């Protein structure tokens, strides 16, 4: 659910760039969804052995993760760590 | 370390092929002006 | 400039487990050295100095596209750049035949682009757990 | 003028310290010693990034 919702907030977001028309060449598109495509290879990141791992699992890596020094990281792996937990 | 290797081996060949197009260009550049200069 | 027709298919990478965290999940364009899409225009015949300004106008373009690591038409990686090796060494080699005024402006701009390629996949790599949260806030 | 003598109650004093001092290093010595001196041997990995060939 933490997924779809993220899913979610990144299809509203690209849907508020594309329609808001103030994206005018490919370099500013690109510059809009800096910070969505590492979201992105976040989420795809920590879910590749989903069906292959265990919530408490979960929770010791996402406990691991929430000291990352990368802000988007950690903010992250605390929002899963608190849905799991 | 097999692999290694051969991608070492791979990539030289790469690199001496690549520099040949360029001096092989530089060549057929030379020509085409002549030949420009011929037809006309 | 006429087309050339080769294969671009942009997919998602297939051997994820000598990636870091945040590096690129995504394959690398075709290189103009082996897959050129365009025929190169040469430089040479807007050499005139009423034709210079064209000329400007495309040194620019390329050096707009390399500041963000991307070749160009004129200006393009060098042979042993493999986009697919992560610690490839990263320079460019500027067309020949372009002015020598352009070719100096370029060379102090490409060492800019090749900075931005170099700073990416840095924190890239630094975005890894092995290296500690001072790297990776870093 | 002359080549006096060191102190002699803070002589006496550095002899008895040093009395106490070899004392205490040879308690530490048989004790193994409380300061040591490592290299480490392994190296952390995740389970979300896990690995096993190249």
């Amino acid at each position: 659910i933490e997924i779809s919702e993220e899913l979610q907030n990144y299809t509203a977001f690209v849907n508020n760039l594309v329609s808001s028309g103030t994206v005018v060449s490919l370099k500013s598109l690109y510059r809009e969804i800096y910070e969505n495509i590492i979201r992105l290879r976040i989420y795809c990141r920590f879910t590749e052995h989903l069906e292959e791992l265990s919530g408490d699992t979960f929770l010791i890596e996402l406990n691991i993760f929430k000291s990352h020094g990368d802000l988007t990281i950690r903010k992250i792996a605390t929002n899963l760590f608190n849905s799991m937990i | 370390k097999s692999l290694k290797h051969e991608i070492k081996e791979l990539r030289k060949e790469k690199n001496d092929t690549l520099n040949n197009y360029d001096t092989l260009e530089e060549e057929t550049d030379d020509l085409k002006n002549r030949l420009q200069a011929l037809e006309k | 400039m006429e087309i050339k027709e080769v294969d671009d298919r942009a997919e998602l990478l297939r051997y994820t487990n000598n990636i870091p965290l945040l590096g690129k999940l995504v394959n690398h364009q075709p290189l103009w050295s082996t897959n050129p899409k365009l025929k190169s225009f040469s430089l040479e015949k807007i050499s005139a100095p009423d034709q210079r300004r064209v000329q400007e106008a495309l040194v620019v373009k390329d050096l707009l596209n390399v500041l963000i690591g991307l070749e160009g038409t004129y200006i393009r990686y060098f042979n042993d750049y493999e986009p697919s090796d992560p610690e490839t060494p990263i320079e460019f080699k500027i067309a020949k035949k372009m002015d020598p005024s352009f070719k100096t402006f370029s060379r102090r701009i490409v060492r800019y682009g090749k900075q931005y390629m170099i700073l990416t996949r840095a924190y890239e790599k630094w975005s890894d757990t092995s290296f500690g949260m001072v790297l990776q806030r870093f | 003028d002359v080549p006096m003598s060191q102190p002699l109650k803070e002589q006496e004093v550095r002899e008895h310290q040093m009395k106490k001092e070899r004392f205490d290093r040879a308690l530490e010595s048989k004790l193994l010693g409380k300061r040591h001196i490592t290299y480490a041997n392994s190296d952390i990995s995740n389970k979300e990034l896990y690995i096993n060939e190249i």
